[PDB]
DNA sequence: GAGTACTACCACTGTGTAAGACAGGCCAGATC
DNA sequence: GATCTGGCCTGTCTTACACAGTGGTAGTACTC
DNA sequence: GAGTACTACCACTGTGTAAGACAGGCCAGATC
DNA sequence: GATCTGGCCTGTCTTACACAGTGGTAGTACTC
């Protein structure tokens, strides 16, 4: 639990406050970024080497038989775990465009080979929907579950805009929650099944949901119809019948009441969250262990590095987590003229 | 005694405060009064009738997530960003008008033109008001320097033409021409934003509603009291005040010194060395639409390169349908940054000496800066603009340039490139060149081969691989683009970026000076000084 | 119909460009004309009768080392500086008219009035005709941030009073007294340079001239033809429109924290605390002249601390007179900003906690901030102005601030400083306090010797040996003062402070903009913008 | 000769282009600042140390029987020599005020005491002047020579401001050049001496003056009533016959066309001359070698350090001798913002 | 016939940048 | 220990960015 | 009697400096 | 090797420096 400041030595104009932090094989990846895929990196997706409180960034490449993919800002974000087949992708979708419009594709972004020399190729398939298939949207988000023993995949929670037909030019960038419905996509095939559940009442967005072994625990979102933050915390626990997943659900007494957070792994099925807001004017300041059992979720407040003046009066914040109990967190700089560096790092770790 | 509608252009004409024109009516009204301007109040409510949002229209069939209200005026432009905190901040200011609402403004105000466009062409007006084709220019531009720079874009239109179809029978009647397309006095802004041109993540969430009400519009006719009739408009939109770098931002295309070089063909920087004149017009916004799908999905599992050239350089979704032209503009600025570059290598000699320091370089500018200031009596400038271009690419600064080079081929070699030149940029500045300069129209072909020819024989040392994205345009593309659509220079982004100038001026004498206001009140003096009617009460015949 | 006086004014005193005002002129010609406005060339020719250089005056004796032209306009200032690259460069731009051409322009503009004075108080005109007295206030400052700042420094005059004494059998019949003396538009420009203050080696070689000329105009008088007679002039001047950083600096006195507090006293800063009441005036411009003597010579072959201390702080060579007064507006700005000291150690416990950080300073400026914005509704400050030290020395800024202090003693205490001082501040801010508030005039002693004393009592570890100048002036030598020049706040140099304000607005619009012409322009505009009689045909009867 | 860019650390803004340096006894002493004399030292005159390619400043003080003292701006500087009754003098005589006026004063300034820790004090004698005084002017010259063996001291040249009854305030920064007399100041008494002389038949100003054992030889001037430069070398020659010095003078063929330059000594009777400026637009550049004997003076150029491309494009340049073939030079310096440093420094060295 | 007014002449700041593609150079560094 | 190679660097090339708008002067329309 | 005009209300940038005197702290450094 | 002292430093105090001037709103003079 100790923060020391980085400082990103060239290129520092090709990250933006949303953004995903994806671990593979060890090595951590930088996805999503301002613009359109310069023709410095015609890929988007960035290697992320820290060294000597140093940020460098490495142009990756793709394959041959790889679909290219847009830089989504927002997107929800799915660890697959080592298992069979292909071993061990990262679900995306559906996140928000660079051209800001909302991504109704799903993306399975894997690992493919090295080296040479500390090369490595990743892939994307694109990955076609059959359903009942979701809604584009964003800041929802996507869990793995295995059942007996077949794996399938959760969705839920997010914004989007109004509806095509009430949408308006004045109301274009005006954002409503999505009705709150679970869905099941199973990822060969490309099924998706939409099951409504009469303990969600409303959607919500940009919270954290944990995934263990066929159950998930969803943890404080945001609310926006009400603009409450419930502190409360939903588990959920499905299971994959032949062939309809019956699926219930359950509020649980007491969670937490954050938004958007950086839940670094440090154990097996242990998690630290670091912090997005508490409140619409008061960033969470506080860290939080957060290990899950099958009893339930347990929940301990570790106490907080002693943050720097500067990470302390900066208006918003984000970032997440280079895992194995580290961290990465941005700052928005204020200087005339401008740095042009427009975020200061710092680089936090668990023990 | 004075009509209100006379002072209120004297009080937007002039650059007054509401303060300064206060003192000077009470002035003017205690000494010889009789009263000979209006009040301020009295001009406040006699714009209404001018600004956007006050006449009533209606579209059919009704427009695609568009709203039914005609009174609205000015709105901000975040278009009800959601301001929670977890999501991208609504840090933007911006301010616009509601696209149609301006559009059906402008028009209003060009009522007068169109019924004495009417009556000229002895055409009847209790019938043929059903038929009408209004030709809009749409144009933007990023601007730096408005004391960070805190740089501002500034997405404006210009009504070009309105021509009649109806009723059958025949394809159109010009009814109303723009005489002067390039001024600033017909250049009328839409939307204001402090914004950087190259994030695309601001402009997209600002315009994207813009764009959405453009592409709902194509479909619908617009319906209005025009000439105590109710009459029916249709729109064609060119949109053309892009400067390059913009187009290829929202083109989809990769920034600028690219190995595609071309907005309208698919041929690359080494290949339009070799043949400089043979491309014919390809690229299309719906075929971007197109190319993209085959870059995210990548149906034939090619690599990077083979996809990048399999798509000729769309990696970017497009964004905004751009009309496939040129800017005679930003044209000259190349050409004579191209031609100041190429006589300061001329100077110094290095088709001799093949590769010269910086230094020489310097050297050789300094020395033709200070030949160019002894005759021609011209300063430097730190970066090119029209005047300096303008008289730049003239026979006597050649003139006065070539009693520096030794060699009297070269000499004589870019003279007759010059006069080339100048027998060749009439047809691409000309307000319509079909009628100001057909032979230069016709002889062009002829005229742009000798010059690519000459190139290729007596600088092959400069223009091996690498050229200039203008002069590919300029030598390959011209006689195809000004055969399609009848004039170059008229759709240029020159009235935009004349009218940055002006916003300069607003910016300080009659700022609120307040974010959240100094939009509104910019855009508010902008959209006065620009109406037809309130520029006729400034001539008053002259 | 308009007199073309009254448009050249509408076209000073509403800042309007030459090619703005001839746009307006030619629109409001076309629409409705009958010529309403004058055209340019003719209010070019209507101001030779305002400028400086027309009329025709004379001297008797006449002036030493001054020339008898008596119409010369705007020379620049730099007085024939030889141009060699030896000497100290000439690198100074300046302009300025001459003293007094200025002078007799200024004399010719109140024409009108001093007659008008003459006729309403019954006085004959034919006769008294040669014992006139004219008092005249001077004034300079230096001014910053002109987009380094490029300072700038403005010596200005005005005129103050014109009285009678002739023919005999009496002292003085004032026939003219300035109502407005504080206001810009009774500051009349004479001299602008692009100088800092501080650099004492410019500016002694741009005002070297001028006080030489001042210095020549004591003895003479002046001839005029006022009202058809040539009538006699003579002038007292009264250097009041320095700041206290300039008159120590044009003083020879050590700026500005020095051991030597006082420009009027002898008394050093300690024993200025223990005496703060009981302090006569001595120091005199020919005094400062034998005492720098003093220093030069060292006649008696002291040490210099002993030398300083028999000199009582005269070690450099004065050499501008200079009215041995203070400064209302400034004496203002440094009580506020030590009340708001006060205030913030006050908020904070300091008479407990005798040494504080600068962090809990920091955290009490905060809290005072926010408390004086919960209440009071107050923004805070860079810097102390004219408006927030008016709104600070309120009793209800006061109140809302006590509410913090806990001790309902410091809280009555400083209750009754304030209420003391507001008491006593409007014997120095009152234009002519004699009339105007005669009691506090008179009890001014005893308020002052009170406030003394409770800062002696109740602030004792604050004010131990430490005293700013503006509470020592106020409170030992205002009665005399006052007493000896009738006013007070009369004088101040807020009203030249005030046409530095003036001075930007001319820049950004009048400019031409170079230097060797940018001060010719503004000068000649801010001459215009203050003769009284434009700005009579300003208000016109309101 | 070698020069080397020096910084002066600290008091940056107490020095401005006409100032003198006087080698007192090893020390070096700057003289004239700009201003009057803040309290920071309120003397007026510094010592220079320069170590470590830094110009370092310290405050001197005087002594109790010495009169205080206008800081000069171009005065005439005498260095008197060792010998009775008291070495070894300085004579200044009259330079420009801060406010400027003209100096019609001249001063004595000697060393006294020493130390305790590296403290020098001085002392100013205001000496008192009995003639036919000269009048006050400035960049003019004075010399000291000896004659059977009594010593005077030679005074001839300068700039002043026009005569008192046609100064006008139109003319008043204007000057003109003094009638070209020569003053013999005995020292004591005060006793100054005029004397007109057929071959001078035009003042001068900026020009150096040598003197060696009664005679003196003075090289390029200015002269202002015709704009020259001339190159002609004047030599002149006087002795001290009681009671009338008689006083002969010679124009020598070839000189030097320079003005305001400096002057280092390096040997017995032997200068090198820095360069002040050649023509009005363009400084002299090359350094000069001047020796002199009882046949004449000999003079040879020596070949100059390479400029720096900053004291290359300066316009103009001033400074002065550290003494012993050394010198200090001064560059004006233009940045955005100001520095405020408004002067950049050289050291240049013989040999 | 000239004298008016209008409109077009001139002087002039300040004499660099800001991002990005691409060629080429080349070197860390890691494997072979 | 040799390669070599993927990646960092450096320079070069190309695309925009500031510089109008104001006084005075004077020819010149142009007209009482 | 109201309806006009005028004139005074409010929002608001931006929330630090730049030189200097003097007290005091103290330390190079050189002598004693 | 001890002093101490003259000189550098650091902080603190005091003197000036930017922030007007422009839209809109509305009470209010004030009057057709
Ligand atoms: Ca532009
Ligand atoms: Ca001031
Ligand atoms: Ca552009
Ligand atoms: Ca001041
Ligand atoms: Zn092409
Ligand atoms: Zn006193």
């Amino acid at each position: 639990m100790s923060l020391q400041p980085l400082t990103a030595v060239n290129c520092g104009s090709l990250v933006q406050p949303g953004f995903s932090l994806l671990d593979l094989e060890g090595d951590v990846y930088l996805f999503g970024q301002k613009g359109w895929p310069k023709r410095s990196c015609p890929t988007g997706i960035f290697g992320v080497r820290i060294k000597k409180g140093e940020l460098k960034l490495r142009a990756i490449s793709f394959s041959n038989n790889s679909s290219y993919l847009p830089p989504l800002r927002c997107p929800a974000i799915a660890h697959f775990e080592a298992q069979d087949g292909k071993p061990e992708c990262y679900l995306i979708h559906g996140g928000r465009t660079p051209n800001n419009e909302l991504s109704s594709s799903l993306y399975m972004l894997s690992v493919d080979s090295r080296g040479c020399n500390r090369k490595v190729t990743l892939r994307c398939e694109e990955k076609e929907l059959v359903g009942d298939v979701p809604s584009a949207r964003y800041g929802h988000t996507l869990s793995v579950i295995n059942s007996r023993g077949k794996t399938a995949c959760v969705l839920f929670g997010g914004r989007s805009y109004m509806p095509p037909t009430e949408r308006t030019t004045q109301n274009w960038n005006s954002v409503v929650d999505c009705p709150p419905q679970v869905y099941l996509i199973d990822l060969e095939f490309g099924c998706c099944t939409a099951h409504t559940l009469p303990e969600l009442t409303d959607g919500q967005s940009f919270h954290v949901a944990l995934a263990r072994q066929d159950c998930v625990y969803f943890l404080g979102g945001h609310i926006l119809s009400s603009d409450c933050r419930p502190s409360r915390l939903i588990r959920l626990h499905v299971e994959l019948l032949l062939g309809s997943p019956v699926l219930t659900c359950t509020i649980l007494h007491e969670g937490l009441t954050i938004t958007s957070a950086i839940a670094s792994p440090i154990g097996y099925h242990e998690y630290i969250i670091f912090g997005g807001y508490q409140s619409e004017t008061q960033k969470r300041m506080e860290c939080t262990y957060v290990g899950l059992d099958d009893v339930g979720v347990h929940m301990e407040s570790r106490e907080p590095p002693q943050w720097t003046s500067e990470i302390s009066h900066s208006r918003t914040w984000f970032g997440g987590s280079l895992g194995k109990g580290t961290a990465l967190v941005a700052i928005p700089s204020e200087g005339n003229p401008t740095p042009p560096e427009a975020y200061h790092f710092y680089q936090v770790s668990f023990q | 005694g004075l009509h209100p509608a006379v002072c209120l252009a004297i009080r937007v004409n002039t650059f007054l405060s509401c303060s300064q024109y206060h003192k000077m009516y009470r002035t003017v009204k205690a000494t010889s009064g009789r009263q000979i301007f209006q009040p301020l109040h009295t001009l406040r409510n006699a714009e209404k009738e001018l600004l956007p949002g006050f006449h009533q229209f209606e579209w059919q069939p009704a427009l695609k997530n568009v709203s039914t209200s005609w009174d609205v005026g000015i709105i901000d432009g975040l278009s009800g960003w959601t301001v929670s905190v977890d999501d991208v901040p609504a840090d933007t200011i911006s301010r616009r008008f509601r696209y149609d609402v301006a559009l059906v403004s402008a028009l209003k105000d060009l009522e007068e033109d169109i019924m004495e466009g009417l009556r000229e062409r002895a055409l009847d007006d209790s019938m043929c008001t059903s038929g009408f084709t209004v030709v809009v220019k749409e144009s933007c531009d990023g601007m730096g320097d408005v004391s960070v720079p805190e740089k501002a874009v500034r997405f404006s239109f210009t009504i070009m033409s309105i021509s009649i179809r109806l009723e059958g029978e025949d394809d159109g009647i010009t009814i109303f021409q723009e005489q002067k397309p390039n001024s600033e006095l017909s250049c009328r802004p839409l939307c204001l934003m402090f914004v950087d041109e190259s994030d695309h993540e601001t402009l997209t969430a600002i315009l994207g509603p813009v764009v959405a009400e453009r592409k709902a519009m194509m479909e619908s006719r617009l319906i209005i009291s025009v000439g105590g009739l109710l009459r029916s408009f249709r729109f064609f939109f060119r949109g053309t005040g892009y400067d390059e770098k913009m187009v290829r931002e929202m083109e989809g295309l990769e920034a600028s010194g690219s190995t595609y070089i071309c907005t309208l063909c698919d041929s690359t920087r080494a290949e339009a060395s070799q043949n400089m004149v043979l491309h014919s017009i390809t690229r299309s916004h719906d075929e971007n639409l197109e190319r993209y799908e085959i870059w995210r999905k990548n149906p034939f599992s090619e690599s990077a390169d083979e996809l990048r050239d399999r798509v000729k350089g769309v990696s970017a979704k497009p964004f905004m349908e751009t009309q496939p032209t040129l800017d005679a503009l930003h044209c000259d600025i190349g050409n004579a940054t191209e031609f100041y570059k190429i006589f300061q290598d001329e100077i110094g000699e290095v088709y001799q000496k093949p590769n010269p320091s910086r230094e020489e370089r310097r050297r050789w500018r300094s020395t033709l800066d200070k030949q160019l200031r002894k005759k021609m009596k011209l300063k430097p400038v730190m970066r090119m603009n029209g005047n300096y271009a303008r008289r730049l690419m003239t026979r006597e600064a050649v003139e006065a340039v070539c009693e520096l080079v030794p060699s009297e081929e070269r000499r004589e070699a870019l003279l007759k490139l010059m006069d080339l030149y100048l027998q060749m940029k009439p047809v691409w500045r000309s307000t319509c060149p079909s009628r100001d300069c057909p032979d230069q129209l016709c002889q062009y072909s002829y005229n742009s081969q000798q010059f690519a020819d000459l190139l290729s024989s007596m600088f092959k040392y400069r223009y091996d691989g690498k050229i200039t994205n203008y002069l590919h345009k300029t030598l390959a593309h011209v006689p195809e683009i000004v055969e399609r659509d009848g004039s170059i220079g008229a759709w240029a982004s020159e009235g935009n970026e004349s009218g940055n100038k002006l916003f300069r001026r607003f910016r300080k004498m009659n700022a609120r000076q307040s974010k959240t206001f100094e939009l509104e009140d910019i855009l508010k003096h902008h959209w006065l000084y620009t109406s037809k009617y309130l520029q006729k009460f400034m001539e008053a015949h002259k």
